[PDB]
């Protein structure tokens, strides 16, 4: 009753104002739990009912942070999920919920899979005495690389993302294994891209084009590997899959406030100065070499048919 | 004898060929307080370069001739002995201090070149203190001319090339550029100009205070978003530190970068820069000659988890801050000295114009 | 239990993750002569693959499932036991057994694949000889079709695709492309083909070989001077090895080259490939999946100085000759399939359409 009217609340309130919780697969975790707590709490026989409630709560969600696409495109996954089992029992009411709730059980074991899943296939792509580069902090990426540093050898750079210097704490977590990391600014990224063997990036969201959604910089270091030809791979699991296109969307870039970019202590020049700091931006197909999966590897021109695979297309607008 | 300095820190593999020198580990530490070895104008020089406290190239080669001023100044022929190669030779130990406390700059080189030439050029037969001051003399017209003048016309050229209503990118601090744009906007052009700023110098602040203080509108943000503002930008302006024989752009970092998503964005870049920095040397990469900074200074105050405070006590950990990168020619399209407009093909031709050739 | 392989040479060190193995010291010489260990023609196939006395891709694969035909005609089902499981757990040491006389190739890997699916699928309360005869047929059937109408699809897919009075280029040895070429001749085109050929196995001068003996006018080279015949050339045919779920083209080492050289020239490149051929599996250079043939065969007669003789007796001296090169699918045009043509795009989702989805 009231307390899951509250838990979501909560939900909707630490979205916006924060990041809670911090890794998105826990916010993926979470929002399946409430998914799966509303579908129970509330008194739907009817499966349209359900439906008109989940997108209506789903649009809320949406309101309450759009930069955050998990937690939409997993209310996307819960709808397809609740067509196909509507499709499975009229191509049953209590059966229904049932199977339905076994379904996000299993979408919910193998979402803690898709973890070690990137990690086991991370052996296959890195060779002995490679050069790689990332930038930023992605827990995927370095789960990637301190599982194929067990096997192998090879170095690592990590361009830090001005201003949330995030990338430090990445190539100090890659040190701890023992992975050779040097740590430099990302404006040194095409000064030392012509060393570099392959790019190895995380991502925040994968868009219907191909196009992905990082943290900003991101796309000129794209840029740099397409210019110097070097494989540019993407490790991103396949819950941040969303099916908006780039421009059909409203509300791309997450701006926060430029105290991160200029402090509050250079005076009067900023009444004068207009500061920018656009913390995702956006990276075309066309420089993305590969992506990996929890499935497997696949090519940008694919996420299309991933998304026939997971979206409805009517559900593209929630 | 000047001790060598400690190359501090653990360097890049690929940079082992160069040295990463720390800024609180000086090196006049080693040295008598009434300088013998060294002139006290140089060592105070070196000791005003490695603590950072002269950055811009034309800054350091002002500096730099005004320091040897006053080293000539106060020189006094030793008897028989002849200034021509005494006073060179006599140079050469400050010079080498100097590259100790920091490395030599483009302009810094060919200023030292310049004055080995002209102390060579001086007359056996003349007498010590005219010489001397014919010396003064020619580095005042050296630097007056080709700073200021330079200045000046590149001024004027760029402005004829700055039209109305269009937003441009600059990068870093350089004192050409913030004058081309306080002139273009006194002139009575009307434009926009985005500063473009990276870390850990974070030296886009400097031009930033200097547009706002000559009222031009001005707008900031850190290179990674550069990106995200090209759509907006008209045209790029930069400011070179050196321009090598094959037409590369040696620069602040962030310069190739920029210019290679401007490219990518159709925005011409244009560079700024003078005929005495042009050099016949010529790289094809920013690990063959390049200098590293204090890899301290990477370390980021994010409140009260300083990420990379203890780096050294990770094995496997490397910091490293580049100072300078090539732009390769054909990522440039302007380059605007006091000769006027030319293409980055056209450096080695002008180097030849201004050898006397 | 069969020994491992000692890795013969020094490997380069990016390569150090692969197995280097030499020609002469084989495998079989730790082995009891009436092999009971391994299936005997599964012994006689590995040897046989060690030698280089099959080479081709398609040849490769059938001369697999010939030796698995033999082998599962004389299985028996030991008592208390079902065929399904026990037939697919005692063909894992020979898999092991032909991996470690020579890497797998894409079609090996398919084929094996293909097979423990249908041994898997062969029911409990089945018989023996007749679940034993059901293989063979199905084994029959899978080989049948998956060469020999998958090539005759493609040869008129290709034909279709080939005009009057056009310069083909082709490089090494692949049956598939000989046959195109052949049924193309044989069907009225009227075109001539130039073969490209690189060291060390010389594998063109069997195509060439078919051709003159189809009577095809040919022209021959190296792939060092294609670069100087491409400007006749109308047209690249190639035949691939592996396909990715990328789309990239997994294939001999000089076919990435080509393809390049052949986007610089403005030629169209196709390559000619089968669907049991396609491969989930993705890579994006020639470093982390490839084979490393014996570095012996670089060494190249030269009438009386041999100059690579002892390159084993250099310490800093390495030698590699890399078997397989990926291209990307931005430089191959057509992927001819029994589908049809498709564009390297497409590879993956034929891939689906042939999971059964």
């Amino acid at each position: 009753g009231s307390e899951l009217s509250e838990r979501i609340e909560s939900f909707v309130e630490t979205l916006k104002r924060g990041g809670g919780p911090r890794s998105s697969e826990e916010m993926a975790r979470e929002t399946l739990g409430l998914l799966r707590q509303i579908i129970t709490d509330h008194r739907w026989s009817n499966a349209g009912e359900l439906m008109e409630l989940i997108r209506r709560e789903g649009r809320r969600m949406t309101a309450a942070q759009p930069s955050e696409t998990t937690v939409g495109n997993m209310v996307r996954r819960v709808l397809k999920i609740i067509r196909e089992e509507y499709g499975r029992l009229h191509g049953h009411y209590a059966q229904l919920q049932s199977n339905i709730i076994e379904a996000i059980n299993e979408l919910l074991v193998e979402l803690e899979g898709t973890m070690e899943n990137i990690a086991a296939q991370a052996l296959e792509h890195i060779h002995s005495n490679e050069v790689i580069m990332t930038i930023g902090f992605s827990r995927t990426v370095e789960a990637f690389l301190k599982e194929a540093a067990r096997k192998r050898k090879f170095h690592v750079i990590v361009a830090e993302c001005a201003p949330f210097c995030q990338g430090h704490e990445m190539a100090v977590n890659l040190s701890k294994a023992g992975i050779e990391t040097t740590v430099m600014t990302d404006a040194a990224i095409f000064a030392v891209m012509s060393r570099v063997n392959k790019v190895i990036i995380g991502t925040k969201t994968i868009l219907a084009n191909g196009a992905l959604r990082a943290v900003t910089g991101t796309h000129t270091l794209a840029l740099a590997a397409k210019h110097h030809s070097t494989p540019l791979i993407v490790c991103a699991p396949m819950f941040k899959l969303s099916p908006q296109f780039p421009n059909e969307e409203d509300s791309f870039h997450k701006f926060v406030a430029p105290e991160e970019v200029l402090p509050f202590t250079e005076g009067d020049i900023l009444e004068k100065v207009s500061v920018h700091c656009p913390v995702f931006d956006y990276v075309p197909p066309e420089l993305i070499t590969l992506f990996i999966s929890n499935i497997g590897g696949n090519a940008p021109s694919y996420i299309y048919r991933l998304m026939s695979e997971l979206y409805h297309p009517d559900d593209h607008v929630l | 004898q000047v001790p060598t300095r400690k190359d501090y820190g653990s360097k890049v593999s690929l940079f082992s060929h160069l040295p990463q020198y720390s800024r609180q580990n000086s090196l006049t530490q080693f040295m008598s307080i009434p300088s013998s070895v060294i002139h006290p104008a140089m060592v105070r020089l070196g000791l005003q370069y490695s603590q950072g406290l002269v950055s811009g190239s034309n800054a350091r080669c002002i500096a730099l001739l005004r320091a040897l001023q006053q080293v000539i100044q106060d020189y006094t022929t030793p008897p028989n002995e002849e200034l021509s190669r005494d006073l060179v030779n006599k140079l050469k130990p400050y010079m080498s201090f100097l590259t100790q406390c920091r490395p030599l700059s483009a302009s810094m080189h060919n200023a030292i070149k310049f004055l080995n030439k002209e102390i060579t050029s001086v007359g056996s037969s003349k007498r010590e203190e005219e010489a001397k001051s014919e010396l003064r003399a020619a580095i005042d017209r050296y630097v007056q001319e080709k700073i200021v003048l330079a200045a000046q016309a590149i001024s004027r050229f760029a402005y004829q090339k700055i039209s109305n209503g269009d937003v441009i990118l600059v990068y870093g601090c350089s004192s050409l550029v913030s004058r081309i744009l306080q002139e273009a906007w006194t002139e009575g052009r009307r434009f926009r100009v985005v500063v473009v700023d990276s870390r850990p110098w974070l030296e886009g602040r400097h031009t930033l205070r200097s547009l706002v203080h000559a009222g031009v509108p001005a707008s900031y943000l850190l290179i990674p978003a550069a990106s995200y503002v090209l759509p907006e930008v008209s045209k790029v302006l930069l400011g070179a530190h050196a321009l090598l024989a094959n037409g590369s752009v040696m620069s602040r970092v962030g310069t190739a970068q920029l210019a290679l998503v401007a490219r990518a964005h159709n925005v011409p870049v244009l560079v700024c820069c003078e005929t005495y920095k042009f050099c016949e040397r010529v790289q094809t990469d920013a690990f063959v000659s390049n200098e590293l900074d204090d890899p301290d200074d990477l370390q980021c105050k994010r409140g009260e988890h300083v990420a990379l405070a203890n780096w050294q006590n990770h094995a496997s950990l490397r910091l490293l801050n580049l100072v300078y990168d090539v732009t390769p020619p054909e990522l440039v399209d302007l380059v605007i000295t006091e000769l006027g407009m030319i293409p980055c093909s056209s450096v080695p031709v002008v180097l030849r114009v201004k050898s006397s050739d």
